[PDB]
């Protein structure tokens, strides 16, 4: 935002949500790799 | 399919349209000859006779009881222009003797327009300061422009914006009033004003930017702002005064600095 | 325009391409 | 690292990022649907 | 200084190249340096058109056709009687059109105007360059260009269009046609509105722009305004030209085959099939 | 740095303007008004109000009827399937009656009766829209230039849909109601009658369409370049010549040696636009009724090229 | 109830009603002419 | 997490989300209908 | 649950909801009529 | 409940309702006429 | 004869004369190049 | 007669005349070049 | 003669002359490339 | 009754009525001419 | 060298750099998909 | 002689010269590539 504290809180929320998103995508990609690998 | 000999219906229609189109071209030329004609000699100013295919003069019934126009009766410009030919030939350009912006030569030239303001359909002055308009306001999400700094062609800050003039008929900004450092208030056409800090792409761009919000006028320099033609009556601008101001600003793209009149090379 | 001649291009199209 | 938010507005950045992510995800899913190998709907 | 108001506007300056060397008029025509280049290139192109015609089967102006070299000749400079005349005339036309754009820019500068007209004409110049320079270069042969003949370039258009099945199925062609039709409708509307405003009926006075706004709001419920109509007309015409150039440039280089088969993509969208 | 008069930088908003009063007996405008900010970037942001008299009501009702007929025939052609509707929309068509019916007004509904009904209602709607533009011009004391420009397009439309099929006694010559189908009709029309390039009136209509594109490009560019001097305020420049009109005339006089006036340019534009459809309708009307092979007709008039004039085999081979 | 005329102008209502009736009647007569059973002009 | 509702307007986010979700559900149901495996209406 | 009204326009919400309901209902009816299994008009 | 007329103008509502009902009735009659089972004009 | 310079300025006259001379010379040289008899480049 | 110069400017008359003479001479030379009877470049 | 510089400026004339020389040289070189006798690139 | 003239201008109503009558009469005459049974111009 | 940030605004610089990187990466991935050697979706 | 730089701006002259040199170099390289004798990429 404007002050460092608001920016740090926004970064904390963004990083947490991004980590959750990446974890879900990683689980999905791992399941797909177990099902049908795309690197023979 | 033939009418007689090798003549047919399609050929007859084509020839009829060809003749009609020749007649239409002649008529369009006649209509195009209503302003600025007859022609005159480049040096002596001797007026040419006139077309054999010309008809009657055109009369425009003006609104607001202003009478008739008759564009064929518009007074011809004075043959003596404030300039001297670069070389003695019919095609040579004129070099202005003094200040082209003050004298009205080339891009700074103006026409002798009517000395009364344009009016709305009900008779009110068309171009007025936004306070005198009928409940006309700037768009809330658009720049307010009031108090913004004004940049000149030489990158100097000539002054600030003190008023906004709008067209009461077309609902458009026509002039910005600029108060200079000396305190003089001058009118500047909105068509020579670049508004900065209000880019659509920048708004789309997900950035936090403190871009300077100002108005740039690159037509004329900061000093030249002190010679903008003035208004005879406050809050009212005539067609002649509009032409004067617009010509003064438009001629700056050639005459504000000497380099603007020089080739790139 | 290329650095070849029209005759050379035509000969190449005929012999090297359309004839073999 | 947090200072990134002193330059980019969070609301507009999130909106643009989510629009781009939606476009990319739909593109990838349709590309996978196109292929015979990764089509998950036509056959059993 | 022919027109009654012309003399004060005929000043020096505003040239991009040449300065005072060619800064003068010849009758109504301003020359400048790019006027000299335009004159030379255009006169040479016309003279070479007629020189190649005199070598051809006929001098009938309908049937005169200056043809490009054969496709087998590739992108080489051909002999003059075998397509070289067409190549020289193409170069002359390119130079003449570019010089026309630059002369328009110089004249705009002399009158204190912006460069709208040179850019608008440069769109059409780009369309021509795409037709007879860029597309043959991409396709690999000058024989892909259209001939310099009043009725033979229509034959070129017909045969190129039918080489793709039905050229109506080119979507960029559809877009350009839509822009052309909308432009002609808009031009009809704008000319009619201006003329009806300045030529009233029933003995009434000349109208104000409020009357034009009122007429088009009573007609279709919306009025674009005096500035908006010119902006929209310029947009429509320039888009028509640009998308014509794009539609021709992609056919034979990026897309090869029948344009009708292209629309088989629509039937394969998994939403409805 | 330099404003180019392409987009409005700052917009002016206010109460909606309901229009000048009518000089005739009009019912009263329907005061449904709106404001679009993005339209104000190019032109005027105000939407509405609207006028809905007798002519507007008739036009809207009959055009709605015709469009409903065409759309319901499309839905029936799709087997009432929305997915088939979407998949085949470009290929859906309401086709005219076959040649066995001649120009009979009595065709079974699924064999061309719906086509005739839709044509009738569309023609009624178009004619009432023309009458509405005439009455709207009359109510404000304005000229009839727009009604005549619209009449030219209506002339082409009626020649395509009714007049030419009537003269040939064949409903099958009419244009089908469909996206790809009417393009196919255009191509087939060119194919059966030789080559429509060699129709001199088709060439004239192309000349005028091209010239209208040229004229709008030049005129819009000139007006926008003259925005520094109030060029777009053309009514006042026509009735009181300013420096914008003088500069606009002098630009084209210095470019091509001749020029128009601020009024004459709009006459040029109006005539080019009108002549496009006028020549188009004339050329279509004489095709089949008067001339059946336009290439043969061109051969008789010494403007049909042969292979010894130009051989297009190379151009075809390049495009494969 | 007559109060319907407190919200709708009778002139506009009559014009719209008669336009709709005209479209309906023309449609029905055209449909009847389209059928051999009801066509009253083709044969005796 | 709840602070999100300080940077995005709920009155517009809800509308956009609901419209997009409805379009997505329509698209998915149509895609399923276009396949013979998942068409639940054409056969008993 | 009632807190969705002091800020959401009941007029616009109802209009959009009914438009969506009509579109969905017409789409579903048209699909059933296109199927041989569920068509209720062609056969007794 | 009558309070619906506090939020909806009945002139616009009635005009829209009568237009929509006319379109719907025309569509249903057209569909019925398009079927051989319910066509009432082709045969006796 | 010298009095021709009383009516035509030397600058424009020279420019036009040299433009015309260039056009004519290029035209004649190209015409000669196009003929087999006067082509000085193709054969020895 | 010399009095023709009281009505026609010599500068405009001479320029118009020479442009016309040029166009006519080029037309005649081009026409002669087309015919094999008068072509002077194709054969010896 | 030197007096030619009293009517034409050296700075602009040099630019125009060099542009013309460039175009002429390119034309001559391309014409030479089109002939088998003088083409120096296609063959050894 | 006569009170119908309190709501409709006689001039506009008369012009509209006569235009409509002309269109209807022309349509009916054209339809009759298009039938073999009622055509009165082609056979004796 | 940090001094470059004096001459360039890193906000717009980052936006343009990310747009260019996205275009380049999508182009490379599409080109790799075009080739049969590096296509990773069609076959196993 | 540095007199030239008194009459020609060094920046404009350098820009024009480098543009011309770039176009000439690209033209020559493309012409060399077009010929089989000098093409340095197609063959070993
Ligand atoms: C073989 C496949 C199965 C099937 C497999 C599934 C699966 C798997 C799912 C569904 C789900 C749904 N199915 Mg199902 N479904 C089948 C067949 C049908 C048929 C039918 C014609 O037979 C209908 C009407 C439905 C309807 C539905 C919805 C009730 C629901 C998705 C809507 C939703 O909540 O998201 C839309 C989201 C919103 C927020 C709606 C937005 C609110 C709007 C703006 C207000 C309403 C207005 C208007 C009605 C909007 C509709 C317009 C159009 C949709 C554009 N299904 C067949 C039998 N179905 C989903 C579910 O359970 O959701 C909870 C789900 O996961
Ligand atoms: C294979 C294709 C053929 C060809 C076959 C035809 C045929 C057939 C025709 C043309 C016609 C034309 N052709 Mg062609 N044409 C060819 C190639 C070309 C090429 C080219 C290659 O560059 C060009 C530039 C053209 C250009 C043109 C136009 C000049 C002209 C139509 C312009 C017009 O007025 O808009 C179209 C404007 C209208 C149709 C007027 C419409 C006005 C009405 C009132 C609008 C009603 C709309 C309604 C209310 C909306 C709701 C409707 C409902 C949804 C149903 N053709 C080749 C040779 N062409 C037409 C013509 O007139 O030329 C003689 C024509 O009939
Ligand atoms: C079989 C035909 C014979 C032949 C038979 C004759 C006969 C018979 C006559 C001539 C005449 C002329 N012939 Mg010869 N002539 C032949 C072949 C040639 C060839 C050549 C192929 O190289 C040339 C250059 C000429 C040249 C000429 C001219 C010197 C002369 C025309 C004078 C004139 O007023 O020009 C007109 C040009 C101008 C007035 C303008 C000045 C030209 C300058 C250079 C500008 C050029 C303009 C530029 C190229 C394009 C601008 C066009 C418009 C102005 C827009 N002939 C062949 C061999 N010729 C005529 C003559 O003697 O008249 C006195 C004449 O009666
Ligand atoms: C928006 C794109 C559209 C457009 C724009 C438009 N046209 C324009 C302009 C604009 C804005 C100008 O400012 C410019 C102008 O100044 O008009 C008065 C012009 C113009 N549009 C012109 C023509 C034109 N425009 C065309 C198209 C279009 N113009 C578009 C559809 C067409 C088509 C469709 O073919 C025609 C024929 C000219 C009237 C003029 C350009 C004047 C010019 O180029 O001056 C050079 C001087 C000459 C004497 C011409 C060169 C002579 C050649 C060297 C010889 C002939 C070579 C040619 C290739 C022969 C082939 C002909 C065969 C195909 C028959
Ligand atoms: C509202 O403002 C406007 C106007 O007026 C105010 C307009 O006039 C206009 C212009 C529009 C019109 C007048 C309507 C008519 C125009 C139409 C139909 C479109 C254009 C089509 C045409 C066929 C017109 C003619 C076009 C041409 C290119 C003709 C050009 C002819 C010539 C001879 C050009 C010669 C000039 C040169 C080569 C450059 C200078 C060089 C020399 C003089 C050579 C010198 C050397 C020697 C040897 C003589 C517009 C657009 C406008 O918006
Ligand atoms: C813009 C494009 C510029 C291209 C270069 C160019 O346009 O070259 C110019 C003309 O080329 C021409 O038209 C002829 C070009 C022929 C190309 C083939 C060269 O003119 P100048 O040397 O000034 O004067 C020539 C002298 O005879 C004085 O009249
Ligand atoms: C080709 O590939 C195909 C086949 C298409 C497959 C690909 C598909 C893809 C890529 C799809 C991706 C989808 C996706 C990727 O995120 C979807 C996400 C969906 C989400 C996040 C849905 C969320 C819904 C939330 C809802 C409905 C919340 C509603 C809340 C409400 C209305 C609350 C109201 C309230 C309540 C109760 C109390 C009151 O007092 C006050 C108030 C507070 C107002
Ligand atoms: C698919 O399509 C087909 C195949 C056709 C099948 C389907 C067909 C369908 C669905 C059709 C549906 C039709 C329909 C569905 O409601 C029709 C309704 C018709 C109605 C309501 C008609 C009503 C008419 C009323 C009339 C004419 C009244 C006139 C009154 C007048 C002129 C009064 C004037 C007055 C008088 C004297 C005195 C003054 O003091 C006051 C004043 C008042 C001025
Ligand atoms: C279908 O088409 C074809 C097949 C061709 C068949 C048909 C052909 C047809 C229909 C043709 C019809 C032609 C026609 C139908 O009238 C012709 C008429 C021609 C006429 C009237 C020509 C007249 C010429 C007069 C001339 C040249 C006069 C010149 C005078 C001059 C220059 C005087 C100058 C002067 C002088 C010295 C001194 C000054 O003090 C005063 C001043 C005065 C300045
Ligand atoms: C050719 O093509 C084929 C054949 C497909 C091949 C090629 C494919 C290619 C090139 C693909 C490239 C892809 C790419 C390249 O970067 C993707 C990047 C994705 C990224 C960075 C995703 C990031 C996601 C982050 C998310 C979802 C964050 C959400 C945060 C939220 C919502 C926080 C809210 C908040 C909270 C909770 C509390 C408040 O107090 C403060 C506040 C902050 C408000
Ligand atoms: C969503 O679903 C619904 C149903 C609600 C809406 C569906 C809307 C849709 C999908 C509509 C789609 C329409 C489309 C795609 C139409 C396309 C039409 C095109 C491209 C037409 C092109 C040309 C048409 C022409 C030129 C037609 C001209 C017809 C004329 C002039 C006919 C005249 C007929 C007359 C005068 C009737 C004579 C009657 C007679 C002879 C009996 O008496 C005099
Ligand atoms: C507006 C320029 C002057 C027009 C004068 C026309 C007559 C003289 C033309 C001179 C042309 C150049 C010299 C002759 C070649
Ligand atoms: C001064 C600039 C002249 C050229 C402007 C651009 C022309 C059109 C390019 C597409
Ligand atoms: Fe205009």
């Amino acid at each position: 935002y404007l002050t460092p504290e608001e920016a740090q809180e926004i970064h904390k929320g963004f990083m947490g949500t991004f980590v959750l998103y990446v974890a879900i995508a990683l689980v999905a990609h791992a399941l797909m790799w177990a099902y049908k690998p795309w690197f023979g | 399919a033939y009418i007689v000999g090798t003549f047919d219906v399609a050929e007859l229609a084509f020839l009829l349209f060809f003749g009609f189109f020749i007649a239409l071209v002649f008529y369009l030329n006649r209509e195009s000859r209503r302003e600025g004609y007859p022609l005159e000699d480049e040096q002596t100013g001797k007026i040419h006779p006139g077309s054999l295919f010309d008809g009657d003069k055109k009369a425009f019934q003006l609104p607001h009881g202003r009478g008739t126009y008759v564009p064929e009766n518009v007074a011809r410009d004075d043959i003596n222009v404030p300039g001297v030919r670069s070389f003695r030939s019919a095609g040579a350009p004129w070099v202005p003797t003094g200040d082209p912006m003050k004298d009205g030569m080339g891009p700074a030239a103006w026409a002798n327009r009517s000395k009364y303001p344009d009016l709305t359909f009900d008779g009110r002055p068309r171009i007025v300061p936004i306070a005198q308009s009928h409940e006309l306001i700037i768009a809330p999400n658009d720049p307010q422009l009031i108090g913004w700094p004004v940049m000149a062609a030489d990158k100097k800050m000539v002054g600030k914006v003190s008023d906004i003039w709008v067209d009461q008929a077309e609902h458009m900004i026509r002039y910005l009033e600029v108060e200079t450092t000396t305190g003089k208030k001058v009118l500047a056409p909105m068509m020579v004003a670049s508004v900065h800090g209000n880019s659509l792409i920048d708004a789309l761009l997900p950035i936090v930017e403190d871009k300077p919000k100002f108005v740039e006028i690159d037509a004329i320099t900061a000093a030249q702002f002190e010679d903008v033609p003035a208004l005879e009556t406050p809050g009212i601008i005539t067609r002649y005064e509009e032409d004067r101001v617009q010509a003064y600003f438009g001629g700056g793209y050639m005459y504000a600095m000497p380099e603007r009149a020089e080739p790139w090379l | 325009c290329s650095g070849n001649t029209a005759s050379g291009n035509i000969a190449a199209e005929q012999a090297a391409q359309e004839a073999a | 690292m947090w200072r990134i938010w002193f330059y980019f507005d969070i609301r507009r950045a999130l909106v643009a990022l989510h629009v781009g992510l939606a476009v990319l995800a739909f593109t990838i899913h349709f590309i996978l649907l196109s292929t015979d190998r990764y089509n998950w709907l036509e056959r059993a | 200084a022919l027109l009654s108001f012309e003399r004060k506007y005929r000043v020096r300056g505003g040239t991009l190249i040449g300065g005072d060397l060619f800064d003068f008029w010849v009758g109504p025509f301003y020359v400048g340096f790019f006027g000299v280049t335009t004159a030379i290139s255009a006169l040479l192109g016309t003279a070479l058109i007629f020189a190649a015609a005199a070598q051809g089967p006929t001098l009938n102006p309908w049937l005169i056709s200056i043809n490009p070299p054969s496709i087998e000749a590739g992108l080489a400079f051909a002999p003059l009687s075998e397509g070289g005349y067409w190549q020289v005339i193409t170069a002359c036309a390119v130079v003449a059109f570019s010089s026309w754009v630059l002369r328009q820019a110089e004249i705009s500068r002399k009158l204190g105007m912006s460069y709208h007209v040179p850019i608008a004409f440069g769109v059409a110049v780009f369309a021509y360059v795409t037709l007879n320079v860029i597309r043959p270069l991409w396709m690999g042969a000058w024989g892909n260009g259209f001939p310099y003949g009043i009725w033979t370039h229509l034959d070129w258009v017909s045969n190129v269009g039918y080489a793709f099945g039905n050229f109506h199925y080119n979507p960029v062609h559809m877009l350009a046609i839509t822009f052309f039709f909308t432009n002609c409708l808009a031009l009809a509307l704008h000319g009619g509105l201006v003329l009806s405003a300045v030529n009233p009926t029933g003995g009434t006075d000349v109208k104000t722009p409020e009357y034009e706004d009122t007429y088009f709001r009573d007609f279709i419920g919306y009025s674009v305004g005096t500035l908006g109509i010119h902006r929209v007309g310029l947009f429509l015409a320039l888009n028509a030209g640009f998308w014509s150039a794009i539609c021709i440039v992609i056919s034979g280089t990026l897309y090869v085959g029948s344009w009708i088969e292209f629309w088989d993509f629509w039937k394969k969208i998994p939403i409805w099939s | 740095a330099t404003y180019q008069n392409i987009f409005t930088q700052v917009q002016v908003t206010g109460p909606p303007e309901m229009g000048v009063p009518h000089l005739d007996g009009s019912e009263g405008r329907v005061e449904l008004t709106g404001h679009n900010y993005w339209l104000g970037k190019i032109g005027q942001a105000q939407i509405g109000p609207i006028y809905l008299g007798l002519l507007g009501t008739i036009s809207l009702t009959f055009g709605a009827a015709a469009i409903m007929i065409i759309g319901l025939n499309f839905w029936a052609q799709a087997g009432w399937s929305p997915q088939t509707f979407m998949r085949e929309f470009f290929w859906l068509s309401l086709d005219p009656p076959g040649p066995e019916y001649g120009f009979s007004p009595f065709v079974p509904l699924n064999e061309g009766g719906w086509f005739i009904m839709a044509g009738a209602f569309l023609t009624i709607a178009v004619l009432t829209w023309w009458a509405r533009t005439y009455t709207r011009a009359k109510a404000l004391g304005m000229g009839m230039h727009i009604p005549w420009a619209f009449a030219s397009a209506i002339w082409l439309f009626l020649v395509l849909g009714f007049i030419r099929p009537m003269l040939l006694g064949d409903w099958s010559e009419a244009v089908p109601y469909g996206i790809f189908s009417h393009l196919d009709w255009t191509n087939n029309f060119s194919l059966r009658y030789g080559n429509l390039f060699y129709n001199p009136f088709h060439a004239l209509s192309i000349v005028f369409l091209y010239g209208s594109a040229v004229l709008f490009a030049m005129h819009g560019a000139t007006i926008l370049a003259l925005g520094r001097y109030g060029g777009e305020r053309e009514i006042e420049q026509i009735t009181d010549r300013g420096t914008a009109a003088e500069r606009g005339a002098l630009f084209w006089r210095w470019v091509m040696g001749f020029n128009a006036t601020f009024e004459s340019i709009h006459r040029w534009a109006w005539w080019f636009a009108v002549l496009t459809t006028l020549t188009g309708g004339i050329g279509i009307l004489i095709t089949g009724t008067v001339v059946d092979n336009w290439y043969l007709w061109a051969q008789e008039h010494y403007y049909a090229p042969e292979t010894f004039n130009y051989d297009p085999s190379g151009a075809i081979a390049g495009s494969t």
